[PDB]
């Protein structure tokens, strides 16, 4: 499955404006 | 204040 | 949501409106998990306390929206239900336990650059990102207040709370189904998800194969974005068995 993987984002290897600070809160 | 939705579904 | 931000184009493609027909109006929020299965809280389709008790040919998914009002003609795509699917043991009657509901699509949705499914957790997604402190992302077209409504679709992210200090901000009883989320009047960031937003996604992104897993699903509060107060969402992973015993039918 291709879940879970934007075509604007993950797809296309571009960040949203605010999920690095998903990733800095994975302490 | 919703835009109508085309006929083609109900 | 309140205390949120208009979403990015394409920034939660799983995102699905759940519309009633007759008035026409928002309803709830909800998920793609497949292109013929949408994801929900039961509350969102049964709850007496306030006469809601829909049926299939009630209301419609809208799939691929970003705008509230406007038809996003060659956007988004609008679906019909084949089928609804309440969990046997949601209980309305106290605390809104397993507040979980799937939707069969008439017809397999197509997918595109606005519409996309997200991830269902496994144990170990589940259990490596469902941490106290561990931000989630909650998403809809709900209140932007407790007591405005948005053009766009809106944004929030929120850290998991530590368990004591959900169960220590309520009367309410809460189970093992359901998790808190949000700031503490301390942190000084505000957020929270409000009416209209029942039914919609908490998701992450997995550190690990950069995939994005719905953990939860708007479920539950006490007025909006209150300070000492949190969001409550529905636990997907506790629910998954069911989830996969309706799919596999
Ligand atoms: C708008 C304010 N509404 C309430 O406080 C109703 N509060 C009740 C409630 O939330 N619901 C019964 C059906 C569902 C509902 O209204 N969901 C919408 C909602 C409300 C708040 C939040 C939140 N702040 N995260 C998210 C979604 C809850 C009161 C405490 C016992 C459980 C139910
Ligand atoms: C909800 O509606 C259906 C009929 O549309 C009915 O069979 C059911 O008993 C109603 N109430 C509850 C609480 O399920
Ligand atoms: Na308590
Ligand atoms: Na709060």
């Amino acid at each position: 499955a291709d879940c879970g993987l934007r075509p604007l984002f993950e797809k296309k290897s571009l960040e949203d404006k605010t999920e690095r600070e998903l990733l800095e809160s994975y302490i | 204040d919703f835009e109508e939705i085309p006929e083609e579904y109900l | 949501i309140v205390e949120g931000s208009d979403a990015e184009i394409g920034m939660s493609p799983w995102q699905v409106m759940l519309f009633r027909k007759s008035p026409q109006e928002l309803l709830c929020g909800a998920s793609l998990i497949s292109d013929r299965w949408v994801l929900t809280a039961a509350h969102c389709l049964l709850y007496p306390p306030w006469d809601k008790n829909f049926t299939e040919n009630d209301l419609l998914v809208r799939i691929g929206k970003h705008s509230r009002t406007r038809y996003e003609r060659n956007i988004e795509k609008i679906s019909m239900l084949e089928k609804i699917y309440i969990h046997p043991r949601y209980n309305w009657r106290e605390n809104l336990d397993r507040d979980i509901a799937l939707m069969k699509l008439k017809k397999p949705v197509a997918f595109s650059d606005y519409i996309h499914p997200v991830c269902l957790p496994d144990r170990e997604t589940a259990a490596s990102l469902l941490q106290a402190g561990y931000k989630g992302r909650v998403t809809g077209w709900g209140n932007l207040k407790e007591t405005g409504q948005p053009s766009v679709l809106q944004v929030v992210n929120l850290p998991i709370v530590e368990r004591p200090v959900c169960k220590d901000s309520t009367r309410i009883r809460i189970t093992d189904n359901m998790f808190c989320a949000g700031y503490k009047p301390d942190e000084g960031k505000r957020g929270d998800a409000c009416e209209g937003d029942s039914g919609g996604p908490f998701v992450m992104k997995s550190p690990f194969n950069n995939r994005w897993y719905q953990m939860g699903i708007v479920s539950w509060g006490e007025g909006c974005d209150r300070d000492g107060k949190y969001g409550f969402y529905t636990h997907v992973f506790r629910l998954k068995k069911w989830i996969q015993k309706v799919i596999d039918q």
